[PDB]
């Protein structure tokens, strides 16, 4: 059972750039290291068959070669329909395994989200369960986050998280994160706030409600 | 131009079982083994068992071995995997490869998938809560209006706003299997906030799959 | 030479009391890529040496570049190996209207897998069979055993 | 790559420290150099040795 | 003697999660790397998370990340697990051990292990019902009654004969999980024949884990 | 993240005999190979820290050697006190990983099962559903198994399994198979069998019954 | 009391081919073993009385010798008139007795049956009974068997066979094997199949109707 490690789990280079994923399995696999181009809702495209050969009727724009034990694994000049997640696998004994996938942001403007708050609404609330909704949406970085305090004091365990697709022209996302209360727990807390941060933001924003409102 | 063919996809119980096919297009398998991979939602992709087309010999993934059972046809041109004791982290969609030999080599021919579910509620349609806008507007002058949706199975989903005509400002999550044996997702509308008191957002759930379609209102409410 | 051999499998000959003409084969250019490394493409039958060698066997276009004094690649570290402290010329036909075939070409065989690389100038013509795998090798392919 | 000794009074014998010197006798083409004692004899006179 | 023993055991619901704790006693817990292992029943020991004492440092096995969280406090001198989004799967006793460092070494000390289970029928008392005798005696004369403890849980369960007067020519098994979530197993008693309508056969079935306890008196059928 | 297996999954050595069990990892984890002993419903005792270092306390009987990748353990006079499942462990590299635990027997007198096959009774059957159960008692070597019948057809998936602990003295013990129909079901069968074999059984018993007897 | 076991069940060899048939005795007796060539139809002849004795009119192609206890008999270039079943005697202590029987098959093509399954007729069916029946029809290896199936159960216990004489040219066989049910068993199952495996077949060859169907 030979593992595979990729680094960097993202990278960012913009149309005519260079894309270099480094990839290595936990033990040799000699020469056979392959590589696949995964966009949203297909199956990921044989790019590379084994480290030391181009699967055919690949762009001339994929390429990689061997040094040590590592596998550097290239994009030379970046195209758009080259935007998509990436994978390396070693194809020498079984199991045969990949590493985790790594994405291509295009190198767009950084922008902070428009950050909107969606409390509890009646009806909602109809289930017995309070859910506190605060979204973040068209944002650029990939990298981003939502913390949530009640009562001015910050919350955990009683949270959930998820990420959408990046825009295909802008790659901006958006962020979804929620608080979950029974009625009864919402019924004994006062005020409710997200707090919102990313990596290009200087000035996290921050937006509140009270109990019962909205 | 060569390619493979995937079918045999559909829903099993826990503890069932499915029988996967795969057909070769453009090139002879002999020479090759034939390969199935597996990439479950959130996951990347997996390896799952092969047969050398022009040996017989077998071999499995340490995940599957005892479970999974392979077979390949070098005068059909095609090959099979039955999966028994099947679940619902076997949900996935399973791909059919071939490589040189018995290894060494990468997926020189490689197929389209399908997808295979597995799950303990087999048949539901969709719950969906529409999420009221923010008393404040943001910047570019926007406010936004979406909805959640949770508790529907089987996967794919699409989703869209006004009733399918609206996916200008449209942002929708991809969705996830949840510990209900269901899957859930979620999705927003943002434009400049006067556009949510004119302009109507019902959140299109639609979900062929399971043969059903849920319209879910979404407006603004004071806030 | 009507024939080569595979690059894994290099055919070694020796040139000793005798005189060849290297400008000569460059000039009529009956092979179409010529690249030398460390000696001149031409006037290179000036030079005095006493063992050369001219060795043959067969790669792709791609790989004429790789089989080379002091370069590097997949064919050049795997299976034929050409050091820094040699000089020579590489010389490529391209022999598809001989050795190409519909279905491949059975009498060369490309090794993809060995336990070490192989090394500068040795010959290796073995098909025994590969053992990839943790289950030894029985004279039989099977899986993680194959020629 | 190496672990402190754990060598304490309080060990089993087969964990307490031991000094250990090993030796290695080595010939070689050559004069020997080291001996140990060649338990010398008496010197006889006047008789055929 | 260097000692990490646990406690905090007990039944998590689907998809929920449970804090375990041990206590540490007799040593210097700088140096140390405490550890966490899971023994599922039927099954070895898979390592589930490290913690080094005198750094913070961590390590998890593939199947926890994500899940699991590993902690000390040594001003407490206690070690601790939050295992996060629990499924039936995870049903196993959870370990406490330590060795040294960062790896090179085993474990040095164990602790004895707490069960943690997941169901979907988390508290039940049993359901028994009587095995009828051979009609005809088996070899040395001799014949069994017996009975089948059904659907119950918490296990442990404590099966003997007699309403609990009963050890001699008992035969029980160990209880199993079955599918509906619940505990089940099963006993006889074999003795020459005649006693069998002579001595008193009540299975004595004793749940202190449910707080309950059934008699079910069990008699030879005419046949 | 380096796995190991064990062999045998049992053994069968008496007392003063010698037991050997073996444990070798994939990949290489050196020497550092631990040992532990676990009785039921005890903590592992440790027995060995790395392949060349047993843990003071534990008697000298456990002595062993790697050989290549591999490594055997040893027990040379075996005690009453050494019957457990052992265990490996490696911890060269994380996780640690254990070996899947080999039992030890006292190599006892090999004999076929007395076997009472017990058709449901008229309680049993007040449930709503018809347990049959055969029970193979007082028999040995440690595994064995029932091939349930009905209407001679393999019944399969409707049963349920249980095997006991072994007799301190002669190493015999009880195997117990069962076959759940709903009551419905039963009704609707006339011939059950429980078709017996074991590893040491080279005359198989066969019980049966019809319904409605006893 | 001296038993013997012969083997292989059965032999493969064309004619002119080598024949080789041994019986090994539980016990020494000597070198009294005796061997018989037997034909449908009549008595066994006497081959050889003891194993160096050969008998006067037995062809000068039987020969054997002895390793250990064991005897091996061979034929050196087999004739028509010795495709037989043999058969090993021991005369040294009392009971007598006999080995099993050995047949020789005339080692020609290897083929799958054409498998032909017969659902029970209405004529059949006035009996009170039905009888399901599949027959493997012209096919080699010697061993073949079916697999049968009752609502795509495996059955085993309620089938019967019958097997026929091997072609004179191809070395085939069919084979007879039926499935046993009372009338009003039949009309309790849906589905019915025979599932035919043999030991040249790589793909078995399943046959299957409904109950009424035929």
């Amino acid at each position: 059972d030979i593992q595979m490690t990729q680094s960097p789990s993202s990278l960012s280079a913009s149309v005519g750039d260079r894309v270099t994923i480094t990839c290595r399995a936990s033990q040799s696999v000699s020469s056979a290291v392959a590589w696949y181009q995964q966009k949203p809702g297909k199956a990921p495209k044989l790019l590379i068959y084994s480290a030391s050969d181009l699967y055919s009727g690949v762009p001339s724009r994929f390429s990689g070669s061997r040094s040590g034990t590592d596998f550097t694994l290239t994009i030379s000049s970046l195209q758009p329909e080259d935007f998509a997640t990436y994978y390396c696998q070693q194809s020498h004994t079984y199991p045969i395994t990949f590493g985790q996938g790594t994405k291509v942001e295009i190198k767009r403007t950084v922008a902070a989200p428009s950050v909107f708050i969606f409390p509890p609404s009646d009806e909602q609330l109809k289930s017995g369960t309070a859910s506190v909704v605060c979204l973040l949406n068209n944002f650029y970085p990939r990298e981003a986050k939502v913390q949530w305090k009640v009562d001015n004091a910050l919350q955990s365990g009683n949270s959930q998280e998820s990420v959408t697709e990046q825009d295909s022209k802008d790659s901006t996302y958006s962020l979804s994160s929620t608080l979950t209360l029974s009625k009864a727990d919402y019924e004994k807390h006062k005020v409710y706030a997200c707090e919102v941060t990313h990596q290009g933001l200087s000035s996290p924003v921050t937006k509140s409600f009270n109990r019962g409102e909205c | 131009e060569v390619q493979l063919v995937e079918s045999g996809g559909g829903l099993v119980q826990p503890g069932g079982s499915l029988r996967l096919s795969c057909a070769a297009s453009g090139f002879d398998l002999g020479g090759y083994s034939m390969h199935w991979v597996r990439q479950a939602p959130g996951k990347g992709l997996e390896w799952v068992a092969g047969i050398y087309a022009s040996g017989g010999a077998t071999a499995y993934a340490d995940s599957v071995k005892g479970r999974f059972t392979i077979s390949a046809d070098t005068s059909k041109n095609t090959a099979y995997l039955q999966m028994n004791s099947l679940r619902a982290e076997d949900t996935a969609v399973y791909y059919c490869a071939r490589s040189y030999y018995y290894g060494g080599f990468g997926m020189d021919y490689w197929g389209q998938g399908t997808l295979v579910t597995v799950s303990s509620a087999s048949t539901k349609g969709p719950s969906v809560f529409p999420l009221a806008p923010s008393s404040k507007s943001t910047s570019g002058g926007t406010a936004a209006l979406g909805c959640l949706v949770k508790d529907y199975f089987p996967e794919p989903v699409t989703v869209s706003w006004n009733s399918g005509a609206l996916t200008s400002g449209v942002h929708t999550f991809p969705a996830v299997l949840q510990s209900s044996g269901l899957y859930s997702l979620s999705s927003v509308v943002t434009v400049p906030s006067s556009s949510l008191g004119t302009q109507t957002y019902i959140c299109n759930v639609n979900h062929k799959p399971s043969n059903t379609k849920v319209d879910k209102k979404v407006e603004p409410k004071s806030c | 030479a009507t024939r080569f051999a595979s690059v894994y499998a290099w055919n070694r000959k020796r040139i000793s009391n005798c005189v060849a003409d290297y400008s000569v084969l460059y000039n009529s250019a009956s092979f179409s890529t010529f690249k030398c490394y460390g000696v001149s493409p031409t006037k290179l039958n000036d030079l005095c040496f006493t063992n050369v060698y001219a060795d043959s066997f067969v790669i792709r276009g791609d790989e004429v570049r790789q089989i080379a004094p002091g370069q590097t690649g997949k064919i050049a570290d795997y299976n034929y190996k050409l050091p820094d402290d040699f000089t020579g010329c590489v010389i490529a036909w391209n022999s598809n209207n001989l050795d190409s075939k519909v279905g491949g070409n059975y009498n060369y065989l490309y090794r993809l897998f060995r336990k070490s690389n192989l090394k500068p100038f040795e010959r290796d013509i073995s098909t025994e069979i590969y053992q990839a795998g943790s289950t030894p090798c029985n004279g039989v392919e099977g899986f993680n055993c194959y020629f | 790559p190496l672990q402190s000794y754990g060598f304490q009074p309080t060990n089993g014998v087969g964990y307490q420290p031991y000094r250990v010197v090993v030796l290695s006798f080595e010939l070689l083409h050559a004069p020997a150099t080291v001996c140990g004692p060649k338990k010398s004899t008496n010197l006889v006179k006047n008789k055929c040795v």
